[PDB]
């Protein structure tokens, strides 16, 4: 559960840079 | 670092959303006033220790959910919190094999 | 002004040295050597007029003149590539606040409270 | 809650990328006078106000670029053929 | 100025054709040194279009080198976007760590 979670916050966090990412490209 | 196929870029969106994922949602908890311990200064009361070990308590030994169905935390939640297909898996947060 | 005159009769006469080289002995060899006496005078005068000013023009710029294109080609080019470039990044910055304002949207549809957060922000 | 949260507010800036790209540095002319040349060079002007020009001459003179009047008058005689 | 130092470069060449030309009607045949001449007089007039050229260069339109600038600082704010992302990426790193 707790590992999930640090998962899901870690996802949550490189959401963020991809959709970033993209933008520039 | 380019990137920015449209595979490259639609794998990324199935990895991210494995490892994520009408409420079905966790029935809300609100302030804890008086902890047991230092909140209440409750030590050693003897209804908490026998309310932990077969009572419910909402937060000390499970959690409630919404349809009323009550998962210890042994036990796996299935949930939707999004109004899709697609449901939340809370896996066991004791896991004891 | 008067440095675009003196190159034009710099040209000129180097034109009429040409011609008369090319042409025949009959054509004066005194009037020639006149003629560059004169052109090496001017010269000298087209550099004491022009010898303290400007001070610019640190660029390829002599190549784009020396590359058979003229300003009005190479400078035409680089000018509709920085027109490209800043026409670009306005495209991604309005497709970022287009985003930006989708999944404010959504963010808004999920909280109550972020809603009245950004309504506070904004 | 308040506390711990939008760190700062950034404010109204100037410099930003708008719909009139042109008026950057106010040269909407410039590109005007470029889009009509366009629709219409040195070396055609040069060829037309003498002859023509050449390759080996450019770059001589791009590297140039880059770098007694009685007896010269006199010393014409080369019996020019 | 820089034009200065052009037309002085150009008038140096224009002397040293001049000597070329007193070499080869001097060392060079009749139908040699009227040859040179005209060589040395073509050169002579392809430098001087040249200076024309660049007149025309330092005149005409005087914005090249604001749009140059305007290209760089788009160039640069592309750049620090994509240094954003990286700063993002060595936080995930760290995160991940």
């Amino acid at each position: 559960r707790l590992t999930q979670l640090q998962d899901a916050v870690n996802s949550l966090a490189d959401q963020f840079c991809n959709a970033i990412g993209v933008l520039q490209q | 670092l380019s990137r920015n196929e449209i595979i490259q870029s639609y794998l990324s969106r199935q990895s991210s959303l494995l490892s994520s994922s009408a409420r079905q949602l966790h029935v809300l908890v609100p302030q804890s006033p008086p902890t047991d311990l230092p909140g209440l200064t409750r030590e050693v009361t003897q209804d908490d220790l026998d309310r932990i070990q077969a009572s419910q308590w909402p937060g000390v030994n499970g959690c409630q959910d919404t349809q009323g169905n009550w998962y210890d935390w042994t036990q796996c939640i299935s949930l939707d919190p999004h109004g899709d297909d697609g449901r939340l898996n809370i896996l066991p947060y004791v896991c004891l094999d | 002004h008067l440095e675009e005159h003196l190159e034009k009769f710099v040209e000129n006469i180097r034109q009429l040295g040409i011609i008369v080289s090319d042409f025949q002995p009959s054509s004066q060899a005194g009037l020639n050597q006149k003629l560059n006496f004169i052109v090496t005078g001017l010269q000298d005068i087209d550099k004491c007029r022009q010898q303290l000013h400007d001070i610019t023009v640190p660029l390829e710029v002599f190549e784009y003149i020396d590359q058979g294109r003229n300003p009005q080609l190479y400078t035409k080019e680089c000018l509709e590539r920085a027109l490209a470039k800043n026409e670009q990044v306005k495209g991604k910055i309005d497709t970022m606040k287009k985003f930006k304002s989708l999944l404010i949207q959504e963010l808004s549809k999920v909280f109550p409270e972020d809603m009245a957060k950004y309504r506070s922000i904004r | 809650g308040p506390f711990y949260l939008m760190r700062e507010l950034p404010g109204s800036t100037e410099l930003t990328g708008s719909t009139n790209l042109i008026t950057h540095y106010n040269l909407e002319q410039a590109y005007n006078k470029f889009c009509g040349k366009k629709v219409k060079d040195l070396p055609g002007m040069i060829d037309l106000p003498g002859s023509h020009d050449n390759s080996s001459l450019r770059s001589l003179i791009e590297k140039p670029p880059i770098l007694g009047t009685m007896l010269a008058g006199f010393r014409l005689h080369t019996g020019p053929l | 100025r820089l034009s200065t130092l052009i037309e002085f470069l150009l008038h140096r060449a224009y002397s040293e054709l001049m000597v070329l030309t007193d070499l080869l009607p001097r060392k060079s045949d009749v139908e040699r040194k009227i040859e040179i001449v005209q060589f040395a007089s073509r050169t002579r007039q392809l430098f001087v279009r040249l200076l024309a050229l660049v007149k025309w260069a330092n005149n005409a339109g005087k914005v090249e080198k604001c749009a140059m600038i305007s290209s760089f600082l788009d160039q640069q704010a592309i750049l620090f976007v994509d240094t954003l992302d990286r700063l993002a990426s060595l936080a995930r790193d760290a995160l991940v760590h």
